């Protein structure tokens, strides 16, 4: 039964070969036509046997080009068969990543029979990331999916900002002025600032006469799952998973994590303490 | 140690002690033991002793007149701790056998 699959490589590379680099529309739609029409369940002609092959061999294909970026000094921040993020050194961005990118391009369609079909470079110049569930950086973009789930009552939301993007700023004073150890002076500053933001909170939020419940104080998205009870706990818990994570240097976060737990009297270890992703993700 | 785990697990608390050479902790324990020697002829602390007859007056008073309850201890601090206490010991060599480790801290708390 492999002719069938071999007569595929042979239409879809008539179709390819097709393109007739003096012109072609045809062909271009048509090979974008295969894009579509090997994603598409309402497609026929043994379809799932077809969309099935075509996953497991992009995979074996995907997988060789994320793993062998390895020989060229970089990192490997987020992959997908359309998104990919790479790091390789720390200044003149463009000259960068210019060789690793097309060098590896080149080997990659060399290798693949072809691959070279990539493009690059929007304004990510300093993030934080972990997709856009909980990402920020400077080009001050923040987005933070957790962000929607705190309530807007005693500005919750905007302390969240302020804190993040005010430790965002400060670490990023410290790398331009360079051009690692300003975490420490930024966690002190966050010892007195986030006491205080909490107290503010804290007050603000329980002397509301309109709760009826704490619990109905939570905004509810299509994603929102957990029982969400006393807003400055949600907000030290989303700060501190960001903080913690934005940095190795968590023992300072871990000290904040302890004092401000012990600030609003509910105990580390406990159920509650440890941070849940208010949003069940579905894709 | 060449111990087996029941005689092992049944001691609350392990301790080792080791003659390792640190020539300024050398210096500092060769001077306190010259100075033993030289106190004590017929003739780490830094916060003194109790006298020894007040020491003993002092133990003999607290495990009678004293009596130590337990009303709350932040139960799953302990729980969780001793779970991967637990999880890290059955990958390496000392033996946390279930609940001997929980209730050897909660004789240390009293």
């Amino acid at each position: 039964c492999s002719n069938t699959f071999r007569i595929l490589k042979s239409m879809v590379v008539g179709w390819v070969k097709e393109i007739t680099q003096y012109h072609n529309i045809y062909a271009d739609n048509q090979v974008m036509h295969f894009y579509r029409w090997l994603r598409s369940p309402s497609s026929l002609l043994h379809d799932p046997a077809l969309h099935r092959t075509l996953h497991n061999m992009m995979k074996k294909l995907f997988l060789q080009l994320i793993a062998e970026f390895k020989r060229l000094g970089s990192s490997v921040i987020y992959a997908n068969f359309n998104r990919i993020i790479l790091c390789t050194k720390k200044r003149r961005v463009e000259d960068a990543i210019a060789y690793v990118e097309y060098i590896t391009s080149s080997i990659h369609s060399k290798e693949t029979f072809h691959s070279l079909t990539i493009s690059f470079s929007r304004c990510w110049e300093f993030l934080l990331w972990m997709d856009p569930s909980n990402y920020g950086g400077i080009k001050l973009e923040n987005n933070w999916n957790i962000l929607q789930f705190l309530p807007q009552a005693a500005s919750c939301q905007n302390y969240f900002l302020m804190i993040v993007s005010a430790y965002i700023v400060a670490v990023y004073h410290c790398m331009k002025d360079g051009l690692t150890f300003s975490q420490d002076y930024v966690a002190n500053e966050l010892t007195q600032s986030f006491f205080t933001i909490t107290q503010k909170i804290q007050k603000k939020v329980t002397g509301s006469r309109n709760s009826t419940e704490l619990s109905e104080m939570f905004p509810v998205l299509p994603g929102s799952h957990l029982l969400l009870n006393n807003p400055a706990l949600e907000f030290i818990k989303y700060v501190c998973k960001v903080l913690s994570l934005d940095t190795n240097i968590t023992n300072q976060v871990n000290k904040l994590n302890r004092d401000l737990l012990r600030l609003v009297d509910v105990g580390e270890f406990s159920e509650e303490a440890q941070f849940r992703d208010p949003c069940r993700s579905y894709v | 140690v060449d111990l087996t785990e029941p005689i092992i697990s049944r001691f609350d608390i392990l301790c080792v002690v080791r003659d390792t050479v640190d020539p300024v902790q050398d210096e500092m324990l060769a001077r306190f033991v010259v100075g033993s020697h030289v106190r004590h002829h017929p003739s780490t602390y830094g916060v003194e002793p109790l006298p020894q007859e007040v020491l003993k007056k002092y133990i003999i008073y607290a495990k009678e007149r004293v009596h130590p309850k337990l009303n709350q201890m932040d139960q799953d601090k302990v729980a969780k701790m001793y779970s991967d206490l637990r999880k890290e010991s059955m990958a390496t060599g000392s033996i946390p056998i279930t609940v001997r480790h929980i209730e050897s801290m909660i004789r240390m708390a009293e």
